[PDB]
Parts: C-alpha cells; structure tokens; sequence
C-alpha cells in the first residue's frame, strides 16, 4: 500500500513524500539528499529521535500516514568563542 | 594498561583509510574511520562519537549494576530550544524516564560540547562546562521539559518546589586547558557521574581518554 512521509530539515524546510509501507527508505533518503543539495555523510536522519537506517522500512518502525522525519546537521565541537 | 595490540588496532583505526570505512555498529549507528578520526589530538568530536559513547555508558551501567541511566540525543536539546515540548514528545515512546534514576543530556553550542545532569534521586539539575559558560536557564528549560512530560505521559504534575539546580563551580569540576577537548570532557563527566564518582580527572589525562576512546568504540566494551 502507499504512506506519506514529510521530511523536515533545520530549516523550515519539509518534502513531502510517497512510499509503500514495504519499501526500504534507502531510495527516499538518497533522493532527499539529491533535491536539497546536502551530503549524507553530513546530515542525520532520525524518527522520533532515533536513527534510521537505509534498510529500515516505514513498516518497521511504525510509520503511519503523514509522519515526519527529521533531518539534522552534523554537529563538532571543541571550544567556546 | 594499554596493550601493544590495543595500541596497534588504535592507531590503525585513525590512520590512513577511506573515510567511508564502517568500523563499528551498535545503537542503530556506525561508526566509520571518519567520525572515529575526531578523536585523533586536538581534534573536535563529533555527535556520531558522543551519542554512541553515551549509549554505552547506558549499557555498562546495566551490567555492572550502577544506576538505572537514559541518555537522550546530542538532537535533543537543539529541536527542544526550537520547538517546545511538542516537537520532541514522542521522542520517549515507551520508555518511562522517571522510572530512572540518572538522566543525561548532551548540549551542544555553536562549536562547544556541554553536559546536563538532570538526577531524579535528588531531584535536582547540575550544569557541567569545561570552560566555564553558564547554563542556569539551560537547566530552566529541561525542568519545565520534565514537568511537561510528567503530566502529559503520567497525568501528574512535578512539584517543583522539590526540584533544585545548582552550577558547577569551575573550581569543583576540571577546566579544560586548550581548545579542542570540550567533547572528551562531557564525555569523561557523564561517564564519572554516571558511576556516582566523584569527577577526579584532569586535563593530563585526556590523551590518553581519546587513545581508550577508541578502542572502547571498536570493541563497544568500556576500559
């Protein structure tokens, strides 16, 4: 069947998405990622603050219609200015 | 106390190698030689570092019968600051914070690493900074944050006439004394507060820390 996931970034920002509740998130991530100009390797996405992997799936982590992912920047840190 | 083959399978970890390279997994993270490089001398940590060395001070304080201890994400705080209670509610599906005893909360500043200690307990906030900064309404916001979580996941309110907070006198916890290790601070704080130990390190150690760091990453196992 279809979903509807919106991604959020820090930004203001939220893509709306469609996707099986079968269909490992791997693809929707890397179109994100494409469509917003940002690089995986620096960016975070979490569910409810956790992590979420490509092979995960909206099934497995429960995912209902209209959810929302976050995305976040990565984050370093050493000293204060 | 560090092994010629601890040594060995930590200097490769930082040494030359793809980025991209995973070299450990756990808690729903990997680790790649990237994000374990952070903690190459005078470099900065990164959230990757921190959140999943607080995820195994969770684990070891399971096993080794220390206090029942939650750590919330390095996200945490910053979508909490921006957007209420709402934005990071179901950030505790079925988990029930006070049903612990020692909560920890990483902040991160603009380019510093700070910690948070929130000790159900005692009921009271302790602010933690290597180099001094203030925290007082850091601390107002996570209180109001448990009182919001107490009457919308337990229907009960805090009272907050109980609950006290107190900084940390930077002549009580170790400063850092260079610019770069505010992160192996928040990490070594929590990891003594987490053991109820009195916070008796210095900055001397902290190369050291950052050589144990990795061998404790790779082999998910504190030292």
């Amino acid at each position: 069947d279809h979903i509807n996931l919106k991604v959020a970034g820090q930004d203001g920002s939220v893509v709306q998405f469609k996707i099986k509740r079968h269909t490992p998130l791997s693809k929707l991530m890397k179109a994100y990622c494409e469509r917003q100009g940002l690089s995986m390797r620096q960016i975070r996405f979490r569910f409810d603050g956790q992590p979420i992997n490509e092979t995960d799936t909206p099934a497995q982590l429960e995912m209902e219609d209209e959810d929302t992912i976050d995305v976040f920047q990565q984050q370093t840190g050493g000293v204060p200015e | 106390e560090l092994t010629e083959d601890m040594e060995k399978e930590i200097s490769n970890a930082l040494g030359h190698g793809p980025q991209d390279e995973i070299l450990s997994s756990a808690f729903k993270l990997r680790i790649t030689r990237g994000d374990i490089q952070t903690l190459k001398n005078y470099h900065w940590l990164n959230d990757e570092v921190i959140n999943f060395y607080m995820n195994l001070l969770v684990e070891r304080n399971k096993k080794q019968g220390y206090p029942a201890l939650h750590v919330f994400s390095t996200f945490f705080y910053p979508k909490l600051k921006s957007g209420g209670y709402q934005a990071v509610k179901r950030w505790t599906k079925g988990v029930n914070l006070f049903e612990q005893e020692i909560i920890l909360v990483p902040i991160h500043r603009k380019v510093h690493w700070s910690l948070v200690v929130i000790d159900l307990r005692k009921k009271c906030l302790k602010y933690l900074d290597s180099m001094g900064q203030k925290g007082h309404r850091i601390c107002e916001i996570l209180l109001q944050y448990l009182q919001d979580e107490s009457k919308t996941k337990r229907n009960s309110d805090l009272n907050l006439l109980e609950w006290t907070h107190h900084s940390m006198k930077p002549h009580e916890i170790p400063q850092q004394l260079n610019g770069s290790d505010s992160g192996m601070f928040t990490c070594k704080y929590a990891d003594y507060i987490s053991r109820d130990k009195p916070i008796t390190f210095t900055q001397h150690q902290m190369p050291l820390f950052r050589k144990k760091m990795v061998w404790e990453i790779l082999h998910q196992q504190l030292l």
